[PDB]
């Protein structure tokens, strides 16, 4: 029960960022939000309804 | 005689070995220790809550 509470405080350090949720980080070449990959390159194309 | 003076030493020996082996004391610690983790645990799982 203790380390569920410990749990609990590290998902309230997380929910410190509760401001978040669409928000949007950097993978590879470009930048995806909220899991969403946003652009396209000459190599690897994305999805014209995923854009 | 030697037969009484072994169930004085019986009786001894069973109540000496009892009083040693557990007094029972012992677990009050973990009790202590058991109760107040259950008050921090009562406390911050409710106020986490």
């Amino acid at each position: 029960q203790y380390e569920l509470s410990l749990n609990q405080l590290d998902k309230l350090r997380k929910i410190n960022i509760f401001n978040a949720t669409f928000k949007i980080s950097h993978s590879g070449p470009f930048a995806t939000i909220n899991g969403l990959r946003l652009g396209s390159i000459p190599e690897s194309v994305v999805p014209w309804k995923e854009i | 005689n030697i037969e009484m003076a072994q169930l004085e030493s019986n009786d001894t020996i069973n109540h000496s070995k009892t009083e040693l082996s557990l007094m029972s004391q012992d677990e009050s610690i973990n009790d202590d220790y058991g109760s107040i983790y259950s008050r921090f645990v009562q406390i911050k799982d409710r106020l986490d809550q």
